[PDB]
Order: structure tokens, then C-alpha cells, then sequence
RNA sequence: GCGGAUUUAGCUCAGUUGGGAGAGCGCCAGACUGAAGAUCUGGAGGUCCUGUGUUCGAUCCACAGAAUUCGCACC
RNA sequence: UUUUUUUUUUUUUUUUUUUU
RNA sequence: CCGCAGAAGAAGCACCGGCUAACUCCGUGCCAGCAGCCGCGGUAAUACGGAGGGUGCAAGCGUUAAUCGGAAUUACUGGGCGUAAAGCGCACGCAGGCGGUUUGUUAAGUCAGAUGUGAAAUCCCCGGGCUCAACCUGGGAACUGCAUCUGAUACUGGCAA
RNA sequence: UACGGCCGCAAGGUUAAAACUCAAAUGAAUUGACGGGGGCCCGCACAAGCGGUGGAGCAUGUGGUUUAAUUCGAUGCAACGCGAAGAACCUUACCUGGUCUUGACAUCCACGGAAGUUUUCAGAGAUGAGAAUGUGCCUUCGGGAACCGUGAGACAGGUGC
């Protein structure tokens, strides 16, 4: 009955921020700003193998970007096009130099994320994807973890039909502070309305 | 929980309850007009349905409804009766298929098919 | 009588290689199976215990194209019989007139045998028994007619079925064109996928 | 390569000072297709943990029915309230007939002759416990050949 | 071949051969009230089945047509 | 097994679809 | 049956909840209305009432007058007495039901048989004649009882002890 | 429970029939209704007691007067000084009148513009009619900036519970 985030709360043990940033008084807002846009464009270009963890940096405003993808070798490109690109379109919004940096998602199947994209990809095949959606989850849990919960709300049947589940594949230690847990979300469509999926891995207990 | 007070209404919704006494034979029947009646103050203000009583030998009086639309089922008729009392008539027993002798009944409703029988339109 | 078509439409919930159209470019690549042949519902669609029962009636109501009038027919006398549901129903609609023909290869569909037969194209044994419900013993025997012998689609059928499953129930002659049942159809290997009990439980529900 | 099945359920939820409580039952089958059958319950926060606890209880040892060949050579008694019961075979070779309300108990070994719908009660909990605790009480062909010999 | 009565507000019907209408039920509403009722108030509803002519003026009349209906001329 | 500190308090309408 | 001439000449109703079975776009306000057990409508009505499509099936489709279905109930053949309903405060004797159990005996009922009845269309099985489904049928059987007798003795009743 | 009469001193006993009608429940076992139970308690519940609110006058929002005409939702424990902590520019209800329905605010292309300071007369405000004074930074003389335009197609919004 409640959802509980065990991330966040607790930036400093073993769950590391999605951006650390300083801006003083007076400069904080267009920062800020560009903090949604740069993020954005980011995923769009990354989502052909996603972004795990998408880490803003800015070391002076100018912006150290750290992007965990399953894939480095489709946004480096045919080696460097797509980095010179990338570098332009996210200085542009901040008016101020961005850095590029990658980095792979060691195993998508252990993941803070790619739990919940793996699921949310099936919903645009729109057939029976019930089939594959506690399978994929399984799959995922004999590379990685010691629990799993997830959480499935949306519009998954036809022409009225909303309604959600809920799934237990171990169990869930709920908020602990010193636990390796991790919570996330992703989000689907499938011509009628959403699908928005949400996971508490148990990966390990400290 | 307690019985009595608790049958009576509990949880249905087609809720049973239907009073058809009188009986002496059958119920599918012949039934002439006798004498027309479009009196009595109700609740339902039934406009244009002359509702009538039936000359059934049955051990007490009893009346019928219009059955079905055409606004001519004349005093001096005798039609087919069956059951189907619904919850707007007070006294009443049946309804009746009325478009027998010269009372018509369905006039030119193309959608009437197999209810009342009637003929194709411009297919 | 016999529902005509749209013919791939049955295949888009009777399922996968049927007989009804065997032949040719539709099969797999248009009956939909797989990719989402009913689209709206196809995100989470269920099944029921007597519904999984029904669709595979309609299987047999369907692939071999006979009424209802039929299914209640064969049945009527299948109480007296000695065997199983599947020699007492499923068997004879493998071996009635219409079916037969398109099994030996005299029509290239199973679709298209029962008007070969009912066009007075084959005979049984001289009988032009265009009463295709008339089913055909072993060891007695069925044959197109003269002037329909090696007619367009009889080749259309024995070129293509030639790299195919034939089966030893029957036999025939591919250059002449006429055959039997050299024995009962069994159980085990009448090679409809069908769980052959099915169609006669469904009165008991 | 055990066969794992639900039967029944609770919808188990009520009034109280205070407003609603509710909860998740199940009652389950398993067996191994030899001829051993079982029986298991349970209970949990959740919808599959229950199933999941139920099942578990239900892998234990299983009951070698009395099959010769496909089915079985005596009416045991399934001695309960009133259910009686018994089952029927029927002669090798035509199905599973017996009642959907407890089918599932056969079905889980393949015994592919035996018929009888739900006796005495309109409950499938009546029958299904009925039934596994009487089934312990069969014999053998060599035990009816002891009782009737030595 | 007769020609008479009833038809009125959404229902029932008072009563009306010329100055064109009437009560309760039901309906809606200003509040009290989450909404109603207790208490406390407000609005209507139609040119009397209708149409051509009368006539300074129609439900009314002359006159035709509709609905409820009547017994006799009907064979 | 003495258990009267006053008798009464209008109808509604809550009620998150559904096969499992 | 055999050549021309043309797919030519041949189909539709319930309806669409949920029961076997396919769903929505809309209407009128417990209006009008189906009313079988259920279920629908109390301005967001999946089938009331309109319409779009499609469905079950195809000389067919819903539904109706009765009554058993499913459902176990008037129970020599088939039974429940804490329950629905359910050993009635109580038994003076008059008829009635059960009359203690075995020997030597007996076969009327018991049971098996031989022979008669049930010519012909049964029910239940095959073989066939029409092109054939049907239809037209022929052949094979099973009929408790009752008859007339041959037996076999474990009960039912008797006979002597 | 009667409509023939078996008995009874009359009332009734006793057969338990039947016109017709109509839809399931009796039993468990589980509730806990807010409960001057037995019992355990406990809190200005109550104590012992302290200061008072009240009648007349004052700051004031509904009802209700009926005023020309009246704005929501406020009505015990889940509501008080409303939201409003300024209902006479006021974050505008509302009574109105004066403008509009891309409207005040904000884009993507099309042709073009340098941006503003100062009074005079009108007008209730929105807005109307004039008179003077001004001309910036890159500088490919290209493309535009600050920054103002008119004309295109797409196109704007609100405490509604």
C-alpha cells in the first residue's frame, strides 16, 4: 500500500546520484533547465540499447555527461560522427561545452533499469507479451539478484479494459538503507493507452 | 440474517416477486374488448393506452393491456392474451399480440421483422 | 451450405496447416498466427476449459467442411459403434467422399474436393454418389470419371503432393487416377494433430 | 517432470469494527506420471505465494495408485461426511469422464480410464479430500491375492 | 343512407353552441439539505384534437377531416 | 438465583467492471 | 446420361449480455419496454430502442402452450428418520406381522431344462437394391410370464419327531 | 384449516383433505452495534476548588425583514472569525457597460522595419486625433543582433470536483 522509494533518500551509500552539480545564489535556474532538455535528446538517441544510468556532471556549467548504455559502439558510431554530434546538440541548449563520455551497461541482466526495458519493449510487438513478461524477468534473475518484485499498471487487454499486477519472483527487504536494492520504472504504449511498469530488485542484502 | 425480514428483497435484481393468480384452464388465450376504460389517476401518467377488461370466466373480473403500438383496438375486438405484466400497470394480469381482425397494430416500422411480422423495405 | 469463405479467414483461428487451402503462397506468410490475427483483443485474450474444447468441433467442423446437421448425423449412430471418438466420428470425415479424393490427390484443397465431387466428376466403384456424407470402405474403391480424369487440377494436386507425406491408409494411382482404403484409419497416425476425443465430451461438458 | 494444478479458492474477505480485511488461500494437486498422486494447501500476504505454499506441500512422496494398465481394479472407498465416495473405471479405452470439480487428482498421473462426477456434495473441497485420504487405503494385486489366499 | 355525445395543462377530467378557460396529481425550481423530506416558499403548464370561411372577435359556429364510441339503415 | 438513572432519533445513498 | 451457352438462376433470421455464441457507435430518461431462472433501464442503459458490422448456422433461425431435464424424489426393482419432512406423554388386548432350529421326509413357490405362445414392421445387430443418403428391406435374434412335463434340492411353507 | 359426520354436555376433538399459487431459508459457526454489563481500569470523566461567560450597552458573518434586486458553498464528534491576512483601483465575485472570440501571453516563414524620448487636445478605463525631437553593435555591405512590424498555415486556455 505504499510505493517507497529505497534510492534518492540516500545518495551517498552504494546508490550514486543522476546528476552532481554547483551552482551559486543567482546562476542556478537555466542549469536547472537544461537538466530536463539534455536528458531528453539523450535518451532518444540512446533507447536502440537505452541508458541505465544518465549522470550529469559540470565541472564548470559545461557539462561532463556519463551515459551507461547496453551498447557503446551505435552512439560512439562508425568510430566518432556520432560523438561530434552527441557534444554539439548538448552544449547548444546550455550555451556552454558537454563532454561526452560513455559507458557500458556490465550485463543488462543485474541492472538499476534494463529490468524494466526489457518488459516495456514486448508492448510494440502487441500481441500476448504475458508469454515472455514473467520469462524476461526470470531470465534476468539467473544472471543477477536474491529478489525481485514488479509491478505492471496500464491499458493491457482492448477497447475499455484498464487494469493492473503485480508479480513476486523472491522477496523484497522494502526500504532498508544499507541494502543493495534497487527501484525503477519504464513506460509503454500500445494504441489504446499506457503501460507503465515498475520494479524493486532485492539484489543483495549490504 | 434474520429470515423472515430478510427474504424478502435480499440481493437480486430481477427480484422473483410476481403476483398471476386465477387460472381454470391456460393462459395462452381469446379475449374479447367488453367495455373500454381510460380512467384512473396514477403515478406513471399512461397517456392514450386504453387499457380494458376481459368477459374471462375465471371466479373474479379482470382487465388486459395494449400490447403493442396502433392506436385502434376497438370495443367490440377480441384478440390473443399472454403474460408479461410489467411494473407500470396496477390490476392488470397480461398483454396482448394485437394486430389481429382489423386492428393492425405495427403501421410501416420496417424493423419489426420476426417480432410482429412484417415485410422487407428497399434492400 | 458450407460456409464458402472467406476460406483463410477459419485458417486465422482454426490455426496452422490445414488442408482446407495446402497448397499454395497463402500458408504460414497470411493466416497470421504469431504475428496477431484477431489485433484488438491480442494484447492479453484467454481461453475456458469447455471454449478450448469448442474451437477444436470447429477444427473438425471447419477443415473437413461439414454441417452441424452432420456433426449430430455421424454421431446419432457413433453410440452404437464399438470403437473409440476417434474411429466413430473423426475417422469417417477423413474417409466420406469429399475428403477421400482431395487424400489421394483428386483436388488440390480441401475446400475444392467437396465441389469436384458434388459436380459429378468422381464415382464409387460406377456410383455417382454426389451425397458426399457417403463414405468409402476398404478395399472398395473411388476414381474420377473419364472425361475429368487428368483435368488441370488433378495435376495441380498429384505434382505437388508428390513431395509430401503421403500416407499408407489408402493407396492410388497417380497416372490413371483411381484408389482405396486398404485398411481402417488409426488413431496414432491419421495425422490430424487433433486430440480426436474431444468432439464427443463436449456433450457431457 | 511433476504436473502442478490449482482446484479451489476463497473469495474470504469481511466486515469488521473498522472496515474490510481480506485474504489468499489455495488448494492444489501435483503428481508423477507412473502413477503417484498428492494433495496440498496453503495460505499467504499474496495471490502466488499462497499457490507457491500450497504446492509445495502438495510435492510430498505421492500415492502409487493400484494402475493396471491405464487404469485402476477396485473401488476404494473415499470415506468422508457423506460424499460417499467411489469412482468407476471404465473399460481401457474411452477417457477421463470423472466430475471437472476433482479430475485434476487423476489427471496430474494420466489415469486415462476412470469416471464419476461430484456424488453427494456441489463442492470440489468435499470430493478432493474425500479422495487422497482413501486412496492411501488401496491394495494391491498381490495383497487382494493375500486376503484371498497367501 | 343516420347523425348525436366525450376528447381540455405532461394524466385525469369540472364545465363551455362566440369574447377563447379550470383543479388536483405529476414536473421543474429559491433554500434548509451531500440530495429530499420536518419547518419554509416559488414557477407554470393551453389560444379546450385541428383546418378553410365566418366574425370587430373562435375550442364553440357553418363546414370538413382525427381519436374514444353508440345503436339502428347494413343481410 | 432482586435487577424500570427518562422514552424516542426519516428514507435514501456509500458500496473502484470482469472470465481465472 | 451426352454436346452447347452463362456463375450463370439458388438465403436468410435470432441478433449481438453472460448460458452454446461475435461488440460496440448511440438513444430515450425505472420513457417505451422484452420479463425465463438470471439479468437489464433508477441522463454515461454492451442484448430496452436505433444503427454499423458480422455471427451462430444455412431451408433453415429463434421461441412458444405444456413437464420430467441438470437434480438424486413415492423407492417389491431405487430411501432418507440431529435437519427440509423426520419413532406421534400412553398400551388394557381383538385381529394381524416375526414366530425358538434341525433330523427323517416333501418339492407347491426356488432354479435349470425339454416343448408350446409372441404369423409380419420391433427395440438390438448385419447383408444388401436403387447413383444413393435416406428409403426399400431381407436375414440373425431376444421376450421374465403362462402352458405341459423332466429333474436338481440351498432357502419359502409344510409333515413326523 | 373447513364445507360429510365419527365422538363430545355445549365450546371442540380429529381426518390434515383442498381452492390454488410461486421462489427457498430453518441449523452451523463467524460478526461485534459503541454498549450507566460483571470486571480491570483511566482522563477537569469527576473531586476538592480557582478565574469567569452571562441581564442592560458594545465589534460583527447567516437566518429572517422584503428590498429595486440579491453570490456559491458554512449548519454535531470530520465547519466557527469564512477561502478574504483588507467583497469602496485591489488576485472580481458580481452589477454592468465598453472590446474580443487564435484573443492577454508564446512559436515556425513571408515580406519588411533601426530602438525610443517629450506633450497638447480628446476619452470613464480599454483606447482616439496631432505636434516635435531621435537613428546605436558585428559590418564579408552579405546575414542579422538589441528590437519594432504588418501578412501567411499550423494555433492559445480554466481550482470543474
Amino acid at each position: 500500500g505504499q510505493k517507497v522509494h529505497p534510492n534518492g533518500i540516500r545518495l551517498g551509500i552504494v546508490k550514486p546520484w543522476n546528476s552532481t552539480w554547483f551552482a551559486n545564489t543567482k546562476e542556478f535556474a537555466d542549469n536547472l533547465d537544461s537538466d530536463f532538455k539534455v536528458r531528453q535528446y539523450l535518451t532518444k538517441e540512446l533507447a536502440k540499447a537505452s541508458v541505465s544510468r544518465i549522470v550529469i556532471e559540470r565541472p564548470a556549467k559545461s557539462i561532463r555527461v556519463t551515459i551507461h548504455t547496453a551498447r557503446p559502439g551505435i552512439v560512439i558510431g562508425k568510430k566518432g560522427e556520432d560523438v561530434e554530434k552527441l557534444r554539439k546538440v548538448v552544449a547548444d541548449i546550455a550555451g556552454v561545452p558537454a563532454q561526452i563520455n560513455i559507458a557500458e551497461v556490465r550485463k543488462p541482466e543485474l541492472d538499476a533499469k534494463l529490468v524494466a526495458d526489457s518488459i516495456t519493449s514486448q508492448l510494440e510487438r502487441r500481441v500476448m507479451f504475458r508469454r515472455a513478461m514473467k520469462r524476461a524477468v526470470q531470465n534476468a534473475m539467473r544472471l543477477g539478484a536474491k529478489g525481485i518484485k514488479v509491478e505492471v499498471s496500464g491499458r493491457l487487454g482492448g477497447a475499455e479494459i484498464a487494469r493492473t499486477e503485480w508479480y513476486r519472483e523472491g522477496r523484497v527487504p522494502l526500504h532498508t538503507l544499507r541494502a543493495d536494492i534497487d527501484y525503477n520504472t519504464s513506460e509503454a504504449h500500445t494504441t489504446y493507452g499506457v503501460i507503465g511498469v515498475k520494479v524493486w530488485i532485492f539484489k543483495g542484502e549490504i | 440474517a434474520t429470515v423472515n425480514q430478510l427474504v424478502r428483497k435480499p440481493r437480486a435484481r430481477k427480484v422473483a416477486k410476481s403476483n398471476v393468480p386465477a387460472l381454470e384452464a391456460c393462459p395462452q388465450k381469446r379475449g374479447v374488448c367488453t367495455r373500454v376504460y381510460t380512467t384512473t389517476p396514477k403515478k406513471p401518467n399512461s397517456a392514450l393506452r386504453k387499457v380494458c377488461r376481459v368477459r374471462l370466466t375465471n371466479g373474479f373480473e379482470v382487465t388486459s393491456y395494449i400490447g403493442g403500438e396502433g392506436h385502434n383496438l376497438q370495443e367490440h375486438s377480441v384478440i390473443l392474451i399472454r403474460g408479461g405484466r410489467v411494473k407500470d400497470l396496477p390490476g392488470v394480469r397480461y398483454h396482448t399480440v394485437r394486430g389481429a381482425l382489423d386492428c393492425s397494430g405495427v403501421k410501416d416500422r420496417k424493423q419489426a421483422r420476426s417480432k410482429y411480422g412484417v415485410k422487407r423495405p428497399k434492400a | 451450405a458450407r460456409y464458402l469463405g472467406p476460406k483463410l479467414k477459419l485458417s486465422r483461428r482454426e490455426g496452422t496447416d490445414l488442408f482446407l487451402k495446402s497448397g499454395v503462397r497463402a500458408i504460414d506468410t497470411k493466416c497470421k498466427i504469431e504475428q496477431a490475427p484477431g489485433q484488438h483483443g491480442a494484447r492479453k485474450p484467454r481461453l475456458s476449459d469447455y471454449g478450448v474444447q469448442l474451437r477444436e468441433k470447429q477444427k473438425v467442423r471447419r477443415i473437413y467442411g461439414v454441417l452441424e446437421r452432420q456433426f449430430r448425423n455421424y454421431y446419432k449412430e457413433a453410440a452404437r459403434l464399438k470403437g473409440n471418438t476417434g474411429e466413430n466420428l473423426l475417422a469417417l470425415l477423413e474417409g466420406r467422399l469429399d475428403n477421400v479424393v482431395y487424400r489421394m490427390g483428386f483436388g488440390a484443397t480441401r475446400a475444392e474436393a467437396r465441389q469436384l465431387v458434388s459436380h459429378k466428376a468422381i464415382m464409387v466403384n460406377g456410383r455417382v454418389v454426389n451425397i458426399a456424407s457417403y463414405q468409402v470402405s476398404p478395399n472398395d474403391v473411388v476414381s474420377i470419371r473419364e472425361k475429368a480424369k487428368k483435368q488441370s487440377r488433378v495435376k495441380a494436386a498429384l505434382e505437388l503432393a508428390e513431395q509430401r507425406e503421403k500416407p499408407t491408409w489408402l493407396e492410388v494411382d497417380a497416372g490413371k487416377m483411381e484408389g482405396t482404403f486398404k485398411r481402417k484409419p488409426e488413431r496414432s497416425d491419421l495425422s490430424a494433430d487433433i486430440n480426436e476425443h474431444l468432439i464427443v465430451e463436449l456433450y457431457s461438458k | 517432470e511433476l504436473q502442478e494444478k490449482l482446484i479451489a479458492v476463497n473469495r474470504v474477505s469481511k466486515t469488521v469494527k473498522g472496515g474490510r480485511i481480506f485474504s489468499f488461500t489455495a488448494l492444489t494437486v501435483v503428481g508423477d506420471g507412473n502413477g503417484r498422486v498428492g494433495f496440498g494447501y496453503g495460505k499467504a500476504r499474496e495471490v502466488p505465494a499462497a499457490i507457491q505454499k500450497a504446492m509445495e506441500k502438495a510435492r510430498r512422496n505421492m500415492i502409487n495408485v493400484a494402475l493396471n494398465n491405464g487404469t485402476l481394479q477396485h473401488p476404494v472407498k473415499g470415506v468422508h461426511t457423506g460424499s460417499r465416495v467411489f469412482m468407476q473405471p471404465a473399460s481401457e479405452g474411452t477417457g477421463i469422464i470423472a466430475g471437472g470439480a476433482m479430475r485434476a487428482v487423476l489427471e496430474v498421473a494420466g489415469v486415462h480410464n476412470v469416471l464419476a462426477k461430484a456424488y453427494g456434495s456441489t463442492n470440489p473441497i468435499n470430493v478432493v479430500r474425500a479422495t487422497i485420504d482413501g486412496l492411501e487405503n488401496m491394495n494391491s494385486p498381490e495383497m487382494v491375492a493375500a486376503k484371498r489366499g497367501k
